[PDB]
C-alpha cells in the first residue's frame, strides 16, 4: 500500500495500516481511529482460599471475648457450686471447653441445681456461636476468578525472570516489528526470549493453552481481537492503559494532499458522535469481553487447609514444652 | 467503575501556519518509538500502593452478634438470685 | 376459501367411513362446529396424490362461520397443496419470480380469500391486501426444560484423597502423643470418639500435659467437620443448570456453532425476516441448512432431543408449551406482528370484513374463541 | 449433607398469581374466596363503558 | 383530532389514537404501530414459604 | 419507584386494539403510509423505538 501511493497509483490506502517515525516522509497519515501497540497476553487463573480463612467468619475480639466470657462463667459456676470428685474449678473450664466444640468429649456433670441453668444457657450459647459460624463460613467459601495481570514490560518478571520461580517463559513471534522495537529497547529481554519463538500466532494460542508457554507479546489490536473470539474465555490481554509504544492504525494520504484536513475532521467528527462505539461493537468485540470472573468454587486441598494444621502443630508443640517443665 | 467510552488522546496544541507542528509530531513519534513515553509514564504515573480485587464477604463484628453475650449475662444475673433463694429455702 | 394445518387454529382429522366428522361436544356441553375442506393427505401427494377430503375445524373455522353468518355467502373450504404460507422464489425456468403456497394461490385465482394464522409484512403486503389483526402476537423461541439433576460425585467429593490419608495420620499421631505422655487403646478410643463424634470410651487424660492435646484436638475435629458441611453447601447451592437462550440477542445465537442447532419453517415469514437482516446473515446462513418442513415436525424433532431451539409465533408456541408439560417458550416477543385475512386487491369484502373483525373485537366474540381454543395453562 | 441441601433449597425468588384476566374466578366470582377482592378503575371512560 | 381531521382542517392526525368500530365510518386509520387494550396492573409478592 | 408493580402479559389482554394514524376519508396516501409503517417493523426500528 505504501508503495501504491508513493508511486502515484493511488490517492489513499484504507485498511490496518500503522504509523511510525519511518514511513511519514513519503505519506501522510490522518489521526488513527483505533489504538495499537505491544501488549501481553496470558492465561487466565481461578485461585484458592485462604489458609486463614477458617479464622475470617469471627474477629479477634470475638475469639477473645468469648474466652474471656467463658472464664468468668466457670469461675460464677465453681462458686455456685462451693454453696468424692464433688467439682473443681479445671473441671468446670474443661466440660465448658467440651461444650463450645459440639460437646464431644467426655465431661462430668455438675452437682448442683444452681449450676445446671448456667450449664444449659452456656449450650445454647455455644450452640448458636457453632450454628453462626458454620453459616459464615459457606458463606465465605464463595470465591470468584481473579486476574494475576502484570504490569507490562516494566515488572521484574520480564526484566529478571532468572531470580524467582521458573521462568516466565515470555515468548513473541520472530521477524517483525515487535521484535526490532524489543531488541532496540531492551536487549537483555530480545536475548532471553529466543528460547521461545513461535512460528505463527495460530499456534501460539494453543501453546499458552498446552502450558508450554505462559505469556505472547504482539500487537494489541491482533490479540484483543483473538481473545474476544476465545473458546472458552481462558485467555485474557493485559489492558488498554498499560501498552509499550504505543501508537494508532490510521488512512494513508499523498504529501501535501488537500483532503487531509478534510479527512481528519471527518474522523473526528465520527469519534464526536458515538458511530466509532457502535462500530467496535459488531466488529471488534467478541463473545466474550464484558464478563466477569466466575467463582466455579472447588474444593479443598492441603495449602487451602495449612492454617489449621500449622495451629495443631504449634498446640503440639506448646504441651509438650509444658510437660517438659 | 465501566468501561472507557469516548477513546481520545491527549496532543499539543497550536495556532495555525506555526512552523512547529511537523517537528513536534516527529518529535513526539520518536519518544513513542525509542521508549521516552514510556520511562516518563513509570516515572510519574505508575503506583500500586493499594491494589484491589473482589472483596470477601463481611465478617460478624462484636456489635453484629452482641445478642448472645446479653442474653447470658441475663442468665447469669437470674442465676445468682435463684441460687440465693434456693439456699434461704 | 384456501386454508392450512395448525395445531392451534386449524385442526385436521379423518372423516368416518360414511363420510361425516365424527360428534363431539365441548367442556361446556356444546357441539364443536366442523367443515368438510377437500385436500391431499398428511404427506405429499407424491405418487399418491388423491385429494381425499378430511373435514376440519378449529378457531379459524368458527371465525370463519361467524364471518358468512355476519354477511351472506356460501363458502368452500380447502387445504394447499405444498403445504406452505408462501413466499417470492425463482425458478429453474427464465428469471420470472412467482408467489407460491397460500399467496401463489390466492394469487392465481384458485382462491378467493384466506383464513389461516398468515402474519402481516411488507413482503406480501404490495401484492393482496390484509384486514385488521384479529389476532395481535409476535415470534418466540422455544426450548425442552431440562430436569434438575444433581452432579455430586461420592461423599469424598469435598476433601481430596491426600487430606483424607493425612486426617488418618493425624488422628493416630495425637492419639500416640497422647498415650504417651500420660506416662494404649484407650488414647486412640478417646482420639476416634471426639473426631466421628461416637462417644464411646472413658478416656480421662488426668495429666495436665494431655488436658491442652486433647482440647486441641476437639477444636481441630469441630473446625474440620465444619468446613466440609460448608464446602459441600457451597458446592450445592453453585450446582446449577446452563441457561437457557433468554431472548434472540444471546451470544450463543449470534455465533452459529454446530454445537447448537436452531431452524425454522422453510418459506415463512421468519425466513423472510431473517432474510432481510442486514446483521443477521450468519443466523440466516447457518439456519439455511437445517430449516424443516412444517411445525410439527420441528415440535417433535425439538421435543426428541434433535432441534435445540424452534423459532416460531408466539401464539402457537404457547399453546403447545401449555399441554406438553416439557417444553418452555424462551425470551422476549420479536418481530410484533398479527393475523389478518388476505384478498386480492378491489374486491368487495375488505371495509365489511374489517368492520366485522373489529366490531367481535369489540363486543367479546374474540375473547370467547380465545378462551374456548387457547388459554389452556396446566404446567 | 442434609444441613447443605437444606441450606441450597432455602434460596427462594418472587412469583407472580399468573390471573387470566377478566375470565377468572377472581374477577367473575368474588364471592367464592374472600369478596372484598378491591378492584376498580376510573369511571366515565371507554373501559367502564365497555 | 378525530373533528380538524373530519372538518377538513388537517390531513392526519399523529398521537396516541385508538382504533374502534365507530370513529372509522369518518376517517380511515392504518395499521397500528403499537398495541393495547385493557390490561390488569398489580403489585408483587414474595411467595418464599 | 421499587419496581413493585406488574402488569400481566400482552396475550391476556381483553378487547385489543391498536394506535392508529388517522388519514382523510379517501386518499391514496394511506396505501402508502401503511407500507412504510410495516417497513419500520421489517428493518426492526420499532423495537429500538420501543
Ligand atoms: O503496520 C503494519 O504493516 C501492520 C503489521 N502488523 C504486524 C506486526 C508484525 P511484528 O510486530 O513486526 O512482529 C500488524 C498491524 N500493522
Ligand atoms: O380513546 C382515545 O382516543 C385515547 C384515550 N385513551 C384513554 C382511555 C381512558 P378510559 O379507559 O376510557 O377511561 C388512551 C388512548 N386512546
Ligand atoms: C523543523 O525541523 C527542520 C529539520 O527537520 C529544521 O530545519 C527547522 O528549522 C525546524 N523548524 C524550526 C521552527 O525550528
Amino acid at each position: 500500500m505504501i508503495g501504491e501511493v508513493v508511486m502515484k497509483r493511488a490517492y489513499m490506502a484504507v485498511g490496518s495500516l500503522t504509523i511510525n517515525e519511518e514511513r511519514s516522509e513519503v505519506v501522510d497519515f490522518s489521526v488513527p481511529f483505533i489504538e495499537t501497540g505491544i501488549s501481553v497476553m496470558v492465561s487466565r487463573s481461578n485461585g484458592t482460599v485462604s489458609p486463614s480463612a477458617f479464622l475470617e467468619p469471627f474477629s479477634a475480639d470475638v475469639w477473645v471475648m468469648m474466652f474471656v466470657m467463658l472464664l468468668i462463667v466457670s469461675a460464677v459456676a465453681v462458686f455456685v457450686f462451693e454453696y468424692g470428685p464433688s467439682f473443681t474449678i479445671g473441671k468446670a473450664i474443661w466440660l465448658l471447653w467440651g461444650l463450645v466444640f459440639n460437646n464431644s468429649v467426655p465431661v462430668q456433670n455438675p452437682k448442683g441445681t444452681t449450676s445446671k441453668i448456667m450449664v444449659s444457657v452456656w449450650a445454647f450459647f455455644a450452640v448458636i456461636f457453632l450454628a453462626s459460624y458454620t453459616a459464615n463460613l459457606a458463606a465465605f467459601m464463595i470465591q470468584e476468578e481473579y486476574v494475576d495481570q502484570v504490569s507490562g514490560l516494566s515488572d521484574k518478571k520480564f526484566q529478571r525472570p532468572n531470580d524467582f520461580s521458573p521462568p516466565f517463559r515470555f515468548g513473541t513471534v520472530p521477524n517483525g516489528s515487535t521484535e526490532r522495537n524489543i531488541r532496540n529497547n531492551y536487549a537483555e529481554m530480545h536475548a532471553y526470549m529466543g528460547k521461545f519463538n513461535q512460528r505463527g500466532v495460530d499456534d501460539a494460542l494453543l501453546s499458552l493453552k498446552t502450558g508450554k508457554l505462559d505469556a505472547f507479546i504482539y500487537d494489541a489490536a491482533v490479540l484483543n481481537y483473538m481473545a474476544g473470539r476465545d473458546e472458552g474465555c481462558k485467555l485474557v490481554t493485559i489492558g488498554s492503559g498499560k501498552v509499550f509504544a504505543s501508537t494508532g492504525y490510521g488512512i494513508a494520504i499523498q504529501k501535501d494532499s488537500g483532503w487531509k484536513r478534510q479527512v481528519d475532521l471527518a474522523i473526528l467528527q465520527l469519534f464526536g458522535d458515538g458511530e466509532m462505539e457502535e462500530l467496535e461493537a459488531l466488529w471488534l468485540t467478541g463473545i466474550c469481553h464484558n464478563e466477569k470472573n466466575e467463582v466455579m468454587s472447588s474444593q479443598l486441598d492441603i495449602d487451602n487447609m495449612a492454617g489449621v494444621f500449622y495451629m495443631l502443630g504449634a498446640a503440639m508443640a506448646l504441651s509438650l514444652i509444658t510437660f517438659i517443665c | 467503575t465501566g468501561e472507557l467510552f469516548f477513546r481520545s488522546g491527549f496532543g499539543i496544541g497550536m495556532r495555525k501556519d506555526s512552523p512547529w507542528k511537523q517537528n513536534v509530531s516527529l518529535s513526539i513519534l520518536k519518544s513513542h518509538e525509542n521508549g521516552f513515553m514510556e520511562d516518563l509514564d513509570k516515572t510519574w504515573v505508575r503506583y500500586q500502593e493499594c491494589d484491589s480485587r473482589s472483596n470477601a464477604p463481611a465478617t460478624l463484628t462484636f456489635e453484629n452478634m452482641a445478642g448472645v453475650f446479653m442474653l447470658v449475662a441475663g442468665g447469669i444475673v437470674a442465676g445468682i438470685f435463684l441460687i440465693f433463694i434456693e439456699i434461704a429455702y | 376459501i384456501v386454508t392450512i394445518h395448525q395445531e392451534p387454529f386449524v385442526y385436521v382429522k379423518p372423516t368416518l367411513s360414511d363420510g361425516t366428522c365424527k360428534e363431539e361436544f365441548t367442556v361446556n356441553g356444546d357441539p364443536v362446529k366442523k367443515v368438510i375442506c377437500t385436500g391431499p393427505n398428511d404427506t405429499s401427494p407424491g405418487s399418491p396424490r388423491h385429494t381425499v377430503p378430511q373435514c376440519c375445524y378449529g378457531f379459524c373455522i368458527d371465525l370463519l362461520i361467524k364471518l358468512a353468518r355476519t354477511m351472506n355467502f356460501t363458502y368452500e373450504v380447502h387445504l394447499v397443496a405444498d403445504g406452505k404460507f408462501g413466499t417470492q422464489e425463482r425458478v429453474n425456468n427464465s428469471n420470472k419470480k412467482e408467489w407460491n403456497g397460500m399467496m401463489g394461490e390466492l394469487l392465481s385465482g384458485q382462491a378467493d380469500m384466506i383464513v389461516a394464522p398468515l402474519t402481516i409484512n411488507n413482503e406480501r403486503a404490495q401484492y393482496i391486501e390484509f384486514s385488521k389483526p384479529f389476532k395481535y402476537q409476535g415470534l418466540t423461541i422455544l426450548v425442552k426444560k431440562e430436569i434438575p439433576r444433581s452432579t455430586l460425585d461420592s461423599f469424598m467429593q469435598p476433601f481430596q484423597s491426600t487430606l483424607w490419608l493425612l486426617v488418618g495420620l493425624s488422628v493416630h499421631v495425637v492419639a500416640v502423643m497422647l498415650y504417651l505422655l500420660d506416662r494404649l487403646s484407650s488414647a486412640m478410643w478417646f482420639s476416634w470418639g471426639v473426631l466421628l463424634n461416637s462417644g464411646i470410651g472413658e478416656g480421662a487424660p488426668r495429666s495436665f500435659s494431655a488436658r491442652i492435646l486433647g482440647m486441641v484436638w476437639a477444636g481441630f475435629a469441630m473446625i474440620i467437620v465444619a468446613s466440609y458441611t460448608a464446602n459441600l453447601a457451597a458446592f450445592l447451592v453453585l450446582d446449577r443448570p446452563e441457561e437457557r437462550i433468554t431472548g434472540i440477542n444471546d451470544p450463543r445465537l449470534r455465533n452459529p456453532s454446530d454445537k447448537f442447532i436452531y431452524a425454522t419453517v422453510k418459506q415463512s415469514s421468519v425466513d423472510i425476516y431473517f432474510r432481510r437482516q442486514v446483521e443477521l446473515s450468519t443466523m440466516y446462513r447457518h439456519m439455511e441448512k437445517h430449516n424443516y418442513e412444517s411445525a410439527a415436525e420441528a415440535i417433535q424433532a425439538v421435543r426428541d432431543n434433535k432441534l435445540h431451539a424452534f423459532i416460531w409465533d408466539s401464539a402457537v408456541l404457547e399453546f403447545e408449551a401449555s399441554q406438553k408439560c416439557d417444553l418452555v417458550t424462551t425470551g422476549e416477543l420479536f418481530f410484533r406482528s398479527g393475523f389478518g385475512i388476505g384478498m386480492r386487491k378491489d374486491s368487495p369484502w375488505k371495509q365489511n370484513v374489517s368492520l366485522s373483525i373489529l366490531k367481535s373485537h369489540e363486543n367479546g366474540f374474540m375473547e370467547d374463541l380465545d378462551k374456548t381454543w387457547v388459554r389452556y395453562q396446566e404446567c
